[PDB]
């Protein structure tokens, strides 16, 4: 949005009058103001010949983007702002799909090291909080308050005074407190707020990436279940990577933006234990594993009928199999072999991942909805962006 | 001297300091000046040293308690005032057995053999008896017998399941031991038992053997029901509840394409195990769903009314009990009347817990709260926040803090936990549960923290075919599968079929009314489909307007059909017929049918709506039923019509006065107390109704919303409820429904009357004999009888139609409707007739004639045009010449007639008018006019309207002269005399009355009781001025 407005505000004064009503018939069809086609001159303008290109072929994220590259700046990353910044606080807030708690952990690593993760839970939480605050400035290591939003009582009372009081952490040892917000969510006080720098972790992570990711940790809790379950923690690091994949593309995809934790998969999981130590291991339980983790596990946040069907149907695929699954196009999981190593069945289902390369039509390919509907949605959020830069530039 | 003993360094201690301060300021008073006090000695360090040990005292008894508290658990639920009455009462003991109520939430009063307790009774009523009768001495705390009590109550349940599954398993009829039996032992070895039947026919595949031995059980059951005393009849019917849950899981499993089939059902239902192989049994029961297995302990629950199965249900039973497997709170978001509280404290029931329920931000203190987490984290019970949405937010935030101390506490297991900030101790069997109703904003949210503390589910009101089926069982079945399934189709498909209208419901709550119709008329038929169609109708369609009417017509039969003919068919209807001719109306089809319906509905209901448009026939409606039915039984009314919005909350219900606190009795609550209080005369024969004309809204219908429920009693909004008989019904007569939520049209008989009962001649039929009645007390019978002929011969109804119809072709400023004008030319006409009556002795009879056609010409004419631009009414008047007789005497603008000062004379002549002289002086004189062709024109009319006794409304643009034409031609006459109020844009009602005082004389005369006649003996006017101002 900033992009568009900024580009109209410099290039209205700079440019033509024939240019000016050409970029903006141009942001009039992005938008749903207006289709029309601009002013050509053969060689009269080639950057605004380029740009029509782009939303011509219907391409709409690619037309976005154009107005961010033609102010040809290099777009700061975290670190780089972090360094260039000079102040020793931080607050970062980011949609509840994700949270830049790792994204710092290899900041911290790769510069300058002190990294120090503190969570905000309970009182002693808070209370051990205030402690490793006060002595880490005097020590210089790196701080991190996890998710302030909800411990944020205190905040107004204890960190508000505090951060405002410490222009002796100016005096104090290179540090850096970093603390992580929701957008969506509880409003941080203004104040407390504009003293220190602020960031949008906006990254988003693929389908396979994801997967790999849950995966990853899997590994480190050791062993109590048989080699088989190791395979259904395999199914649900995939259907997890594909319901948190479906969530950010709506209204086609989920009726609503939903979000689904650590904690959904940890429920998940701790029924498929339980099932598993309930059953034998002939493969038929399968049933009951879908209804509980549509409903119960799943569906528990879901209220619209619409949605609550979506998360059964991923089930009836991710889960309902019998030799060969193909969760996605590319790749195939087969079913536990009779060596019934539960060492190699990791490593044979970490190797699946290695193998498969996720295609440029990830979003329509692997997450079972139209590639129509991926387009549809490209459409809707250029026509935001068009529509509040068009807003703000009558509004001035 | 009871607390003073069981506190003797503390009394000793609080008596010394008495003594000083006694001393002090009798001294200090005595000074006789305030100021002075400051020169007396050691008076600083005097209340310095007593206030420091006041404070000691208080705080010494603040660990006393605490301490007292952390021995019996149950206290921390009673809190201080009620805690001493119990340490203080232990002489009695008797008297703690109120305050068991609250400490249990299950039991009511506690039973004695004096030295020894035999038991308790439930607030349901039910009698649980102990295994050992607690022995009680003189020497004994309250914290050591009740601790006992606690223990031996719990054993005491699984005596009494152990003893009833073990003769149930040895093959005993359900009817034997229900009579035996408390109902929470009855219901857990059904359901232990049940589940071992059901188990093993799991494998064999038996179901149909077991089904039909199920389904005896429940016949049987019913039928013990019906012949049973009310106690126990509480007991068959929580029973029954759970019976059916029983066959219809069953019934399902017998079905099953396959056994996986059959496992997955199996699976999702609440399975109830025992353990026949170890100690320390009151942890012997368990209960397992979705692989999850959750202890039974022991509580008593007494016999609550028991929330029917639905698969919806189990599944908010599936998710409470997957959040508490991984040490999570439960907790569901979702729209009022979802049932998410019923469901948490049934969820703890069926696990043999009583939930204590917080209903947060009823003006709710934080500290008694704060009291009642620590003594539910002691005692290791389930707390529910009854819609925690409503909260403000510094006690939001400072509970919401505290509970995660107690979530996060069993999620890690810390043994003892810190909150309110004490170290407390954490039993495990401790849960939260929490209830989001949502906001203006959307579905409510858990604060941040609460997040990975407890797991959210959605309610989702129940797919109603299931509830429907177990109803239909309930009552005597016939087909309940068939009826269930039809039933829903139709109402889903009215839904689909007839127009979106505003007040049309056809959910659930509309079905289970229908199902609540139906009990009386199965006792009038059959427990058969027949019934639920009379019962469909009896409901559905006295809402239904004409388009939709048919719909309900069509798919009715397409879907079911029932029967040919019906019962109290010649009855009712000469019942009706003979009150109506009493009346003076007239039976048509509409009005008969409009009675029928509204006949038929008072039969089941209590709270009737009446909807239409103004000048309906609902008064009328109502007033013919109510009169047809003291003719057919022989059973009095006593009519009470309320104007509902006249009158404030405060008038009408019962207002308590802001400072004293003192209560008085109102409207609506003080002609009930005639009925229940003192019945003194004929109540119990005679038939109470008390009818709301005015418009119907939210506020007014929320302050008795308990009459309108399945309660029958009247709540004060502090001190009381009060019961209303079966006599006492509750009409609503209203034009609009737009206010009202659907809630309280779907617990009250709905009426809508599409159209005007009757036809317009009908009308006028009436309303001539109505104004004849009026007559016969100032005419002789010879002069009326001549001049109703005379009426009756001049208008004829076949003119008078296009001249109603013609009526609608004009400019009405001030818009009211052809059919209101009706009573205002009838009641004109008469008098104008009425008028000129000796003048008809001696007339010729072509003449007498014209002198009727002519003011009927005249009435007619200002009764449909009179509030017309008179650009239209002089329009009118050729359009009324026109449809009249042409021959007949022709309309004027200024038409008149005339007669002789000294000699009976008959000429029609207009417009002769006198003119004024006055002085200079005179020039501007509040009460002056100058007589105008439209002065006597209007001073006219205006005066005649009066002699007719109907009320005027004069509309105009300003300056215009309604005001001097009307205070003119009433400043002159002996007979009316004018009071004039100018009202504003808040003008009260009392200002009305006020204005009034003056001029206003009440006399208690036997026949009207209380008057209010006009100050002198002559009639009176008020003016209005600015009536559409308020
Ligand atoms: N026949 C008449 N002769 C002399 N003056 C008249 C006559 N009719 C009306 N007026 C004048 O018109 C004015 C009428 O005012 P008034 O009757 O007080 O208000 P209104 O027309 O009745 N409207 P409202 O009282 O607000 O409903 C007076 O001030 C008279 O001077
Ligand atoms: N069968 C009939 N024959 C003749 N006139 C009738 C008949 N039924 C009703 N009326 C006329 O309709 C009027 C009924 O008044 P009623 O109080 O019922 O109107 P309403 O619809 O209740 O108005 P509101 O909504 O203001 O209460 C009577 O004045 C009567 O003249
Ligand atoms: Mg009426």
């Amino acid at each position: 949005i900033m992009a568009m407005t900024m580009f109209c505000l410099y290039k209205f004064d700079i440019e033509s009058e024939q240019y000016k009503e050409a970029v903006l018939t141009m942001i009039g069809v992005l938008s749903e103001s207006s289709d029309g086609v601009p002013k050509l001159t053969v060689d009269t303008n080639n950057d605004l010949r380029y740009l029509w290109d782009y939303v011509t072929t219907k391409s709409y994220i690619s037309a976005l983007n154009w107005f961010k590259n033609e102010f040809f700046v290099d777009e700061w990353n975290i670190a780089d702002v972090v360094a260039n910044s000079d102040n020793n606080y931080f607050t970062m807030a980011s949609e509840r799909d994700v949270d830049g708690t790792f994204k710092l952990i290899e900041l911290a690593k790769a510069s300058k090291e002190s990294l120090k993760i503190i969570p905000l839970g309970s009182i002693e939480n808070l209370n051990y909080a205030q402690e490793e605050i006060s002595k880490s400035k005097i020590e210089g290591g790196w701080i991190l308050l996890q998710n302030i939003q909800m411990s944020l009582s205190w905040v107004k009372t204890y960190l508000h005074k505090h951060v405002e009081e410490t222009k002796a952490a100016e005096e104090h040892e290179k540090f850096k407190m970093f603390m992580t917000c929701h957008l969506t969510g509880d409003k941080l006080p203004a104040p407390l707020l504009q003293r220190t720098d602020r960031f949008v972790y906006e990254d988003i992570p693929g389908i396979l990436d994801t997967v790999k990711d849950l995966w990853g940790s899997q590994f480190f809790t050791g062993k109590i279940s048989g080699v088989w379950s190791v395979y259904c923690t395999f199914l649900l690091s995939w259907f997890h990577a594909l319901i948190t994949a479906r969530t950010r593309l709506v209204p086609h995809g989920f009726s609503k933006k939903y979000y689904f934790n650590d904690c959904d998969f940890q429920f998940a999981s701790v029924y498929l234990e339980n099932v598993l130590a309930t059953n034998s291991t002939n493969n038929i339980p399968w049933a009951q594993v879908r209804d509980h983790i549509a409903t119960i596990v799943y569906g528990g946040k879901i209220d619209e009928e619409k949605d609550l069907e979506v998360v059964a149907k991923l089930c009836a695929h991710v889960f309902c199999g019998s030799d060969n699954l193909q969760i996605v196009p590319g790749v195939r999981i087969p079913q536990p072999l009779l060596q019934q190593s539960e060492e190699e069945e990791r490593a044979r289902l970490t190797a699946i991942l290695s193998n498969t390369i996720e295609p440029a039509d990830s979003l329509s390919s692997w997450l079972q909805l139209p590639r129509e509907s991926i387009l549809n949605y490209e459409r809707l959020q250029a026509k935001e962006v068009a529509s509040s830069t068009e807003q703000l530039l009558q509004e001035m | 001297l009871d607390i003073q003993n069981f506190l003797p360094l503390e009394t000793s201690k609080f008596k010394s300091l008495t003594s000083e301060y006694k001393m002090i300021t009798t001294r200090a008073f005595q000074l006789d000046t305030t100021i002075e006090v400051i020169h007396i000695p050691n008076f600083d360090t005097t209340l310095k040293l007593t206030i420091d040990s006041l404070k000691m005292i208080k705080s010494s008894l603040s660990t006393f308690l605490e301490r007292q508290r952390r021995q019996f658990p149950r206290f921390y639920f009673l809190g201080n005032d009620d805690l001493l009455k119990i340490i203080g009462s232990g002489k009695h003991h008797d008297q703690v057995s109120k305050f068991m109520k609250k400490m249990f939430g299950s039991i009511e009063s506690i039973i004695f053999l004096e030295d020894f307790i035999t038991g308790v009774r439930s607030v349901e009523g039910e009698v649980l008896n102990l295994n050992e009768k607690i022995e009680l001495k003189d020497s004994i705390q309250a914290q050591e017998w009740l601790n006992i009590l606690d223990t031996e109550i719990k054993l005491s349940v699984f005596t009494q399941f152990r003893d009833c599954l073990g003769q149930i398993k040895d093959g005993t009829d359900i009817e034997v031991v229900v009579s035996k039996y408390i109902f929470q032992a009855i219901l857990l070895s059904a359901q232990v038992m049940w589940t071992e039947l059901v188990e093993k026919c799991l494998q064999t595949n038996q179901f149909s053997k077991y089904w039909k031995e199920v389904d005896m059980k429940i016949k049987g059951l019913l039928d013990k029901l019906n012949k049973s005393s009310d106690n126990v009849k509480k007991k068959i019917e929580a029973l029954l509840v759970e019976y059916l849950h029983f066959n219809n899981v069953i019934g399902q499993l017998k079905n099953c394409s396959t056994k996986e089939e059959a496992r997955l059902l199996w699976a999702k239902v609440q399975k109830f195990y025992q353990k026949n192989d170890t100690l320390d049994d009151l942890n012997s029961v368990f209960i397992s769903q979705s692989g999850y297995l959750l202890q039974y302990k022991f509580e008593y629950i007494g016999i609550p009314e028991r929330l029917i199965y639905t698969p919806l249900l189990l599944i908010g039973f599936a998710t409470l009990t997957d959040s508490l497997h991984q040490k999570y709170g439960g907790c569901f978001f979702g729209p009022a009347g979802t049932g998410k509280t019923e469901t948490v404290k049934a969820f703890g029931q069926n696990l043999g817990r009583v939930v204590v329920v917080f209903n947060c931000d009823d003006s709710f203190d934080y500290q008694v709260l704060s009291r009642l987490l620590v003594g539910i984290t002691q005692i290791g019970a389930w707390g529910c926040f009854d819609e925690f949405n409503r909260l403000d937010e510094k006690v939001l935030s400072a509970v919401s803090a505290n509970i995660q101390q107690i979530q996060n506490g069993l999620q890690v297991g810390k043994s003892h936990i810190t909150l309110l900030e004490e170290e407390t101790p954490l039993s495990p069997h401790t849960a939260v549960f929490i209830t989001l109703n949502p906001g203006y904003n959307g579905r409510s949210e858990l604060p941040e923290n609460l997040k990975k503390s407890f797991r959210e589910f959605s309610m989702k009101s129940p797919q109603s075919g299931t509830i429907a089926e177990m109803i239909l069982q309930i009552m005597g079945f016939e087909d309940s599968k068939s009826l269930a399934s039809k039933i829903v189709h139709f109402l889903e498909l009215l839904s689909s079929k007839c127009s979106s209208m505003n007040h049309y419901h056809f959910g659930l709550r509309t079905l289970k009314g229908v199902l609540r119709n139906c009990s009386p008329l199965i006792s009038e038929f059959g427990e058969g489909e027949k019934t639920v169609v009379e019962s469909l109708k009896r409901v559905i369609l006295p809402s239904l307007g004409d388009t939709d009417e048919l719909v309900f017509k069509d798919e009715l039969s397409k879907i079911f059909d029932s029967a040919g003919t019906p019962l109290n068919s010649k009855a009712i209807v000469q019942c009706l017929k003979d009150a109506g001719q009493r009346s003076g109306f007239s039976m048509s089809e509409e009005f008969l049918k409009k009675c029928m319906q509204f006949y038929y509905m008072q039969k089941t209901q209590q709270a009737l709506i009446l909807v239409g448009k103004a000048g309906c026939g609902k008064t009328a409606t109502w007033k013919t039923v109510i009169d047809a039915m003291a003719i057919f039984d022989g059973h009095a009314n006593v009519v009470y019509v309320i104007d509902t919005k006249v009158l404030t909350k405060e008038s009408l219900y019962g207002s308590m006065l802001k400072a004293t606190l003192e209560w008085r009795d109102g409207l609506f609550t003080s002609i009930l107390r005639r009925v229940n209080d003192d019945i003194t005369g004929t109540f119990k024969n005679s038939r109470i109704w008390v009818v709301f004309d005015s418009d119907l809204d939210p506020e007014y219908v929320e302050a008795m919303n308990s009459v309108l429920d399945d309660n029958k009693i009247l709540t004060l909004p502090n001190g009381e409820r009060l019961p209303i008989p079966p006599n006492f019904r509750i009409l609503f007569e209203t034009d609009n429904l737009d206010h009202t939520t659907p809630a309280t049209i779907t617990r009250c008989g709905l009426l809508w009357f599409s159209t005007d009962v009757c036809s317009i001649s009908s009308k006028i039929d009436h309303l001539l004999n109505k104004s004849y009645e009026a007559l016969d007390n100032k005419l002789s019978m010879f002069e009326l009888d001549k001049l109703k002929d005379l009426i009756s011969d001049s208008f004829d109804m076949a003119s008078l139609t296009n001249i109603f119809t013609c009526s609608n072709d004009l400019v009405h400023i001030l818009g009211v409707r052809t059919f209101n004008k009706l009573e205002t030319a009838v009641q004109l006409a008469v008098h104008l007739i009425s008028s000129y009556r000796q003048w008809f002795q001696n007339l010729d009879d072509k003449s007498l004639k014209d002198v009727i056609t002519l003011l009927i010409k005249r009435s007619l004419l200002y009764a449909l045009a009179g509030d017309s631009t008179g650009e239209s009414q002089r329009a009118f008047i050729q359009t009324i010449n026109t449809y009249f007789g042409h021959d007949s005497q022709e309309l004027s603008d200024y038409s008149t007639i005339v007669i002789a000062n000294d000699k009976l004379s008959f000429s029609s002549f207009c417009s002769e008018i006198p003119s004024v002289s006055l002085e200079a002086h005179e020039v501007m004189r509040p009460d002056i006019v100058i007589p105008t062709i439209d002065t006597i024109k209007h001073e006219k009319i205006f005066y005649d309207l009066l002699n007719s006794k109907r009320g005027i409304i004069l509309c105009g643009p300003p300056g215009s002269g309604k005001t001097m034409i009307m205070n003119n031609a009433l400043r002159n006459s002996s007979l009316y005399d004018v009071v004039g109020i100018n009202f504003s844009k808040d003008t009260t009602t009392e200002h009305i009355l006020s204005a009034l005082h003056r001029h206003t004389n009440y006399v208690t005369t036997s026949k009207g009781l209380t008057l209010l006649p006009k100050s002198d003996i002559k009639n009176l006017v008020l003016f209005c001025d600015e009536i559409n101002l308020p």
